[PDB]
């Protein structure tokens, strides 16, 4: 078997966003270079609203 | 100890036909299975040990067959008739039965006397007894060779004493040997000395930690004189005025005094002076006090310069500069030793130099160090010739410290406190150095020269606390050598000697194992995989049943917490490719001899390299000496039959042959394999045949079934058996005639000589030449 | 052929393939041209330092 | 034929670490003073860790070297060449790296090898030959049944996904075709719409 | 190495059906394998205990 858990089921996807979303959901099964944690931000600007 | 073998292990048997026409002498040394496709030499090694046990030559021995004799009733005959070996009466009975068949007259009295007197015992010039008996050729060759090998280690008692005179200490009462033992005494001793360096060099941290721990436990129990600290403290308080109301530097020194760890420090002191390079460490407080300076000064003055490394020496100088010169560690971090020495000397501090201890030579040769001179350092850096410190200006330096101004421009509080403290330490070391010098010399005699120059304090377990160091010299205790303590050391010397001898044997065994089993490694996966699997197989076998290596080695290898199997596997791995010389022992020589004969003379042990399958209608030359009917034995496998060379096929080719039916019609020789065979010689007459069919054909391959000959003696004028041989047997199997078989006519070829040592010799179990003083 | 393919790969940095002549790869090209330069000063220097 | 780095920087010829002054270097750390004003026993503590790490690596380097060779034998040649193009960097927590070397498990594969033959690895590699036959047969069968493809409406993802469902219906008797077709799509579709275009190409 | 012989009947009157197409792994291999490499590596480690 090529994969213990498939990265994504091709039939379920519909566009490019579902591929990205599914890959994030199944990333725990794979050997990840960097294990995700809380994200750190260095820049944030809020624009004026209507 | 030595074993006295009473009887010579002859292996001869007599086989004779019922009618008595044919008789033969056969030497039975057993049958040993041999496997093809793997090295024969390695198999011969396993069988050599089993053969040695069968003959009784595995362990050291001396023959004691001199007394196995009797004297004839005739008054002329004064010869001694040996009872060992095949009895000459058995040959006489066999010979007379042969003459009865041929209707010849029986052996005459003169012929009987010559035959019955063949086996004799006679003395030689050196007093040894020589036994001439009927015995097998290989039994005689193997037994006599083992005798010469064991005799190399049997020496006279006076020769043994001369080899060990240099190692005998003066404080032991000499042993009085009996007069018989001086003249006729002999000892079986192996005098080869095996190096412990292969174990020490490979595993330095484990070896050093094991021996340091054992030594520390012994030194920690030495009795010491019980002297109170009140006299020393009272003098210090008077010299540097100590007030309950005020706070002084002297108090910080006094409240920190403790003798709890005194036995541990005094064992470290012995260790520094007992080994060539035993380096000790010392860690001071983050903010140095007057105790740290006093402790650091004591380390530089009363400890060998060989025990203090340059980095520790710089650290000691840095601590003094921080306290005395009012500077920080960051400033003195980059300063060198020469720069630091100038800073302290400008301020008036002269104790900035390490001092080398004076070496003292041991009176006797150290154990396991033949032709070598031992050494050890005198404690507390006191020159034995002058009976004072190496520094001749120590009195002047202490006075200079007293008038110095440290940590304060006005007053001499720090200088007076250190000067008074240092005077006390100088006096205690002057009075009590002799007791420590005797203690160091006693423990130096336990270790060899190899351990003296190799062991190092790699781990750093033995580090002296600053409070323990300054309290050690201020409250130095005189060493008292109790009688109980002295006897304890003598017991340790015996155990140390046994441990070293055990380790030497294990190292020699491991070095032999590595050379025979493992080759060299390559930068390939196949080589690494092959080495890893072979390494595990050897380790599993050596630790199975009774382990090859002793518990003493396992203690050294497991000192770091690893398992015994794991520790041995790592050490064997490093030994691959070693250039260490290994002395060849008598038992190794004996085994190589039996292995050589096993390969050279295969017919004695039941296997052969070549067999021949031939149709019955083809006539082949055979061995007719023994009178066998349809003898399966040929003097040599014929090169040509009917004017054509006999075809030879390797076993591998014959296994894969699919045209085997055409080949067998002509006949062929099978080789490139080891053929195990057995035979039975029956006294009656019958058809000589094989137990099983010669060959088995399968869809996978062809093979030869196990070979077992039923051999019968031949009566020529028997029509029934002649017809059955030609018509009921189609194919015959021939092998070279076994060399163990010997016709009865050649019974004089069984005569062999065995020499047994003189009976006047007495063997000494304990050859030591001294007694304990008490 | 395993021992020879094993050594040819180290020498030529390429796996031998059938129907292609085995000449030694780039290593043979460098050695042959460097030999010519050693013999005569008129021979060109055409091997890069890389 | 391939090549791999021996684990833990140990030369099999010398059976030791590549650095020939390692023992001298560790002894230098043991006797050194690093933070005298603000630290205690930094040199001794660090030195003790280094000896433990050195002993474990020298003890267990053969087991990990054999393990790497066992894993390399499972990958077919075609897969290895494609994996050469990709690249990556692995971030290891400092606690995990030290814990790996401090407690280095012993790996023994003696029971796996029968002489020099690893039965499990040899049988696993042989299954790729079966997969090669299925890939070629499935691609030819789809080409003949469907021919050139057109996309008058719908996205590329919908075009490829619905084609796989039709392949399932047409070849329901032979389920191997759809399974092999979906195996290629799973690897291709990770890139997204670009990967789906490669699958149709 | 050589094959083992069948029965005599099968050698005289025996017929077998065989296919000669070995195929290739290139269609599955030829792709951008950056995303699926991690999932493949996880399965590779699990093959050997």
């Amino acid at each position: 078997k090529l994969f213990e858990t498939s990265p994504f089921d091709p039939l379920t996807i519909k566009n490019n966003q579902d591929v990205v979303d599914k890959l994030y959901a199944t990333q725990s099964s794979s050997i990840q270079e960097v294990v995700p944690t809380k994200t750190f931000a260095t820049e944030l600007q809020f624009g004026v609203t209507s | 100890e030595l074993i006295k073998v009473p009887t010579i292990p002859h292996n001869l048997v007599l086989i004779q036909s019922d009618n008595g026409k044919h008789a033969l002498i056969k030497e039975d040394l057993g049958q040993w299975p041999v496997e093809t496709g793997i090295s024969l030499v390695n198999q011969a090694g396993v069988f050599a040990v089993q053969l040695a046990n069968k003959l009784g030559i595995d362990k050291p021995f001396v023959l004691d067959a001199g007394s196995n004799y009797f004297t004839d009733t005739s008054f002329i005959d004064t010869r001694k008739y040996c009872t060992d070996g095949l009895s000459p009466r058995e040959i006489q009975k066999a010979l007379n039965r042969q003459r009865a068949y041929y209707d010849r007259p029986e052996l005459t009295i003169s012929e009987n006397k010559t035959l019955l007197s063949q086996s004799i015992i006679y003395p030689d010039a050196d007093g040894n007894d020589v036994s001439i008996i009927f015995s097998g050729a290989m039994s005689h060759a193997i037994f006599t060779y083992a005798q010469s090998q064991w005799n190399k280690n049997i020496i006279k008692l006076d020769d043994y004493i001369r080899e060990i005179t240099l190692t005998v200490p003066k404080q032991y009462r000499p042993r009085r040997f009996k007069e018989i033992e001086h003249t006729h005494g002999y000892v079986y001793r192996e005098l080869n000395q095996g190096s412990l360096l292969p174990l020490v060099d490979a595993n330095l941290k484990e070896s050093s930690s094991y021996y340091f721990k054992k030594l520390m436990s012994s030194i920690s129990n030495v009795p010491v004189d019980a002297r109170t600290l009140q006299s020393a403290t009272a003098a210090l308080a008077a010299d540097t005025g100590q007030a309950v109301n005020r706070a002084q530097h002297v108090s910080m020194l006094t409240n920190r005094l403790t003798t709890a760890n005194a036995p541990t420090v005094r064992a470290i002191t012995v260790l520094t002076c007992m080994f060539k390079q035993f380096r000790i460490g010392m860690t001071y407080a983050l903010d140095p006090n007057i105790m740290d300076v006093a402790a650091a000064t004591c380390m530089l003055l009363f400890r060998p310069a060989q025990s203090i490394s340059d980095e520790q020496y710089r650290y000691c100088l840095q601590t003094m500069a921080v306290f005395l010169t009012n500077t920080t560690y960051d400033i003195v971090n980059n300063d060198t030793i020469d720069v630091l020495k100038m800073k302290l000397r400008n301020q008036g501090w002269p104790f900035v130099e390490r001092y080398n201890a004076v070496e003292i030579d041991m009176s006797v040769e150290p154990l396991r160090s033949p032709g070598q001179v031992g050494r050890y350092y005198n404690p507390f850096n006191i020159d034995p010739l002058t009976k004072k410190h190496v520094e001749d200006r120590l009195e002047e330096f202490i006075n200079q410290v007293q008038v110095g101004r440290f940590r304060n421009a006005s007053g001499n509080a720090v200088g007076t406190t250190l000067a008074a403290f240092l005077r006390a330490c100088r006096d205690k070391t002057s009075a009590n150095w002799r007791g420590y010098s005797v203690l160091v010399s006693r423990y130096r005699s336990l270790i060899p020269n190899e351990l003296f120059e190799s062991l190092r304090n790699i781990s750093g377990e033995y580090n002296i606390n600053p409070q323990d160091e300054h309290s050690f010299f201020f409250a130095l205790a005189q060493i008292n050598a109790d009688d109980e303590f002295i006897g304890a050391i003598d017991k340790e010397s015996a155990e140390y000697l046994d441990e070293y001898a055990t380790l030497a044997r294990d190292i020699s065994n491991s070095l032999t194992l590595v050379k025979a089993a493992f080759g060299p490694l390559e930068r390939t996966s196949g080589s690494i995989i092959n080495h890893a699997n072979n390494l595990n197989k050897v380790i599993n076998h050596v630790f199975a049943d009774k382990p090859l290596i002793s518990e003493t080695m396992l203690k050294i290898l497991t000192i770091d917490g690893t398992t015994g199997k794991d520790g041995y596997r790592n050490w064997l791995d490093k030994l691959v490719g070693h250039n260490y010389p290994v002395y060849v022992e008598p038992v190794v020589n004996i085994m190589n001899f039996i292995s050589a004969r096993f390969v050279a003379d295969s017919s004695y042990f039941g296997y052969t390299n070549e067999i021949m399958i031939m149709p019955n209608h083809i006539n082949v030359p055979v061995d007719d000496r023994f009178g066998f009917r349809d003898s399966p034995f040929c003097t040599s496998l014929p090169r040509t039959i009917m004017g054509n060379d006999v075809r030879r096929i390797s076993y591998n080719v014959f296994s894969m042959m699919e045209d085997i039916d055409d080949v067998i019609s002509e006949g062929f020789i099978l080789y490139d394999a080891y053929f195990n065979f057995s035979y039975d010689i029956m006294t009656t007459d019958g058809v000589t045949r094989l137990k099983e069919d010669i060959l088995i054909v399968t869809d996978t391959g062809n093979d030869i079934k196990p070979i077992h000959f039923y051999i019968y003696f031949e009566n020529r004028n028997d029509k029934k058996l002649r017809y059955e041989s030609k018509m009921n047997v189609s194919y015959r199997l021939y092998i070279k005639t076994p060399a163990c078989l010997l016709p009865l006519s050649d019974y004089m070829r069984a005569q062999h000589d065995y020499v047994s040592p003189s009976s006047s010799r007495v063997y000494i179990k304990d050859p030591a030449v001294v007694y304990t003083r008490s | 052929d395993v021992p020879f393919v094993q050594a040819y790969s180290k020498f030529a940095d390429d796996n031998p393939r059938h129907l292609r002549v085995k000449t030694g790869g780039k290593m043979a090209n460098a050695l042959t041209n460097v030999i010519r330069s050693y013999y005569s000063i008129n021979a060109p220097a055409i091997v890069p330092q890389v």
